[PDB]
């Protein structure tokens, strides 16, 4: 589980995001169907195509979630536990795809927030999106 | 690799890239960040904060090297296997450094790209680095077939 | 990447090997022990719990069709980017199936193999197999990077 | 997190691993080590020739290890921690390398249990073994 000191970091990096939560989900999510092909045939009835509609709508329903996990560490298993069964038996993603999002999302931060993107943050982030990226593949097994 | 307009995207922005600085933080990012990789690292020093490894000189020097290895890819793209023949087999065939690290150092110099320099690292630029670290991924593999 | 004494071995096994219904249990098996993969096979019918995928046809076909395409690159072992040009083709832009998957069915090919033939296929054996399902699957992915 | 037919399937099956699990471990790690050639500096102690007492007394207490963990299926969390701990924060074991322990495992009840290896057993240990892995990680600090 995630020490107390990055549950910490994240509420203030992530305090930074703001209100700002669901530009960087669209983001991360564009940054990820480029550098990561593949990933879009996850989407198809999207239009990709830079700053559309239906991204910034995932963008932000995305971040949303993450912010509302960012809200209770001690019990990601059951906030999200909803949105594990829909990406593995709905959806069936391939887990390789949680980390491109986490990578993703990791840069998407530092990009816009360099200052409080310190080592013991990067670390922090990760901790918790590798956390945030095994609950939604509980189902899987 | 790289249709040869992509190349000069990836090219004109190491311009601008001052290798040196990446190059220390990269490894420490890393460092601290997959704690694991510290084990290959263990006869730098202390390594057991944050700032140990921030700090730490060796970790410094050996990632100046490093980007160097890169600075260096980067003037050969179209045969990064053979650039990187050497380095492949120091790692592979007597460091004996799974791989798939070779793709995690990968990524954390993306992050440390980023961070250097902001919203000007745009995806398609990054779509690009990201090949180039997967290509980079792929000539320090080979000889583990 | 196989010695002289290597690329025999695995072929006076391989001789042995009953290539047809090793695909098919190997198929339901990709498909059985790791959901995510039947995204790709939707439009192939009931795979709903292992007997169905277990028993189902077009499993079952397309098992052994992958096996052959295997199994003829068993014969090949040189050029595989080669023998496999347009399997990785379709398998990348195509299908686009991640690179993972291949060492998945890879290992569980290994599996299969080891079911079929117990105490016979040794720790030698197998760690030549290791680099055949390793080696056919930088092949496979070849037509992405 | 994992079923009651899997729990039922991981015991029966490792029941019919029996008083063979200590030589099976055994089995495990060479086919390991020969395969994946770079699961040996994790040993540089070892003698890595057949039969070792080295190795035998090793695969061992993996396979006592392991059957204290078939044991306690409700809660693998709990009683491995002590065993996550040494093999993260001591051993440092890029985790790449349990993927190849768990395929060597079954690779190894493969031959020694054909007519016991039907897919819902090769879909109940591999998972099994997963968070056998998945804890052994837990303490990524
Ligand atoms: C950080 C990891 C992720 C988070 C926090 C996340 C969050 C969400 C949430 C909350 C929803 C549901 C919104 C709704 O109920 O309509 C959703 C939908 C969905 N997610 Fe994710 N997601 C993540 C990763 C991924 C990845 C990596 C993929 C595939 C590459 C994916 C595929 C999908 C798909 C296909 C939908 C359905 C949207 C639609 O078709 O309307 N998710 N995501
Ligand atoms: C793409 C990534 C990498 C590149 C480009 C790279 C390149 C280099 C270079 C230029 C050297 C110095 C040459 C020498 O001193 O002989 C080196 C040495 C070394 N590398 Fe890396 N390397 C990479 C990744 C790694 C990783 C991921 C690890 C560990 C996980 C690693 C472990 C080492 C070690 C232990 C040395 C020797 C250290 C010493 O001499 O004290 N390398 N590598
Ligand atoms: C492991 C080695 C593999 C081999 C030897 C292989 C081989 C083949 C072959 C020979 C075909 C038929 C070509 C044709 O259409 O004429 C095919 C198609 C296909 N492959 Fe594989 N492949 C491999 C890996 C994978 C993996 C890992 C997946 C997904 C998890 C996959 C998914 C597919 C699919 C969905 C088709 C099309 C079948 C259809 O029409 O429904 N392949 N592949
Ligand atoms: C299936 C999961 C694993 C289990 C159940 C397990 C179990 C154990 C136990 C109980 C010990 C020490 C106890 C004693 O000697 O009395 C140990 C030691 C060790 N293990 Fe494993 N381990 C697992 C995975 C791995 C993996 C994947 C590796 C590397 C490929 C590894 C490498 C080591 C090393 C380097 C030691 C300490 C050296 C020594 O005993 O002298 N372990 N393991």
């Amino acid at each position: 589980v995630l020490s107390a000191a990055d549950k910490s970091n994240v509420k203030a990096a992530w305090g930074k995001v703001g209100g700002n939560a669901g530009a960087y989900g669209a983001e991360a999510l564009e940054r990820m169907f480029l550098s990561f092909p593949t990933t879009k045939t996850y989407f198809p009835h999207f239009d990709l195509s830079h700053g559309s509609a239906q991204v910034k709508g995932h963008g932000e329903k995305v971040a949303a979630a993450l912010t509302k996990a960012v809200g209770h560490l001690d019990d990601l298993p059951g906030t999200l536990s909803d949105l594990s069964d829909l990406h593995a038996h709905k959806l069936r993603v391939d887990p390789v795809n949680f980390k491109l999002l986490s990578h993703s999302l990791l840069v998407t931060l530092a990009c816009h927030l360099p200052n409080d993107f310190t080592p013991a943050v990067h670390a922090s982030l990760d901790k918790f999106l590798a956390n945030v990226s095994t609950v939604l593949t509980s189902k899987y097994r | 690799m790289l249709t040869a307009e992509e190349k000069a995207a990836v090219t004109g922005f190491w311009g601008k890239v001052k290798v040196d600085e990446v190059g220390a933080e990269a490894l420490g990012r890393l460092l601290v960040v997959y704690p694991w990789t510290q084990r290959f690292f263990e006869h730098f020093g202390d390594l057991s904060s944050a700032d140990a490894v921030m700090n730490n000189a060796k970790v410094k020097a050996h990632g100046k090297k490093v980007l160097d290895s890169f600075s260096n890819g980067m003037k050969h793209l179209d045969d990064l296997k053979g650039t990187f023949a050497q380095l492949s087999e120091l790692h592979c065939d007597k460091l004996h450094v799974d791989p798939e690290n070779f793709k995690l150092l990968g990524n954390v110099l993306v992050v440390v790209l980023a961070r250097h320099h902001g919203s000007e690292f745009t995806p398609l630029l990054q779509a690009e680095f990201q090949k180039v670290v997967a290509g980079v991924a792929n000539a320090l593999a080979h000889r583990y077939h």
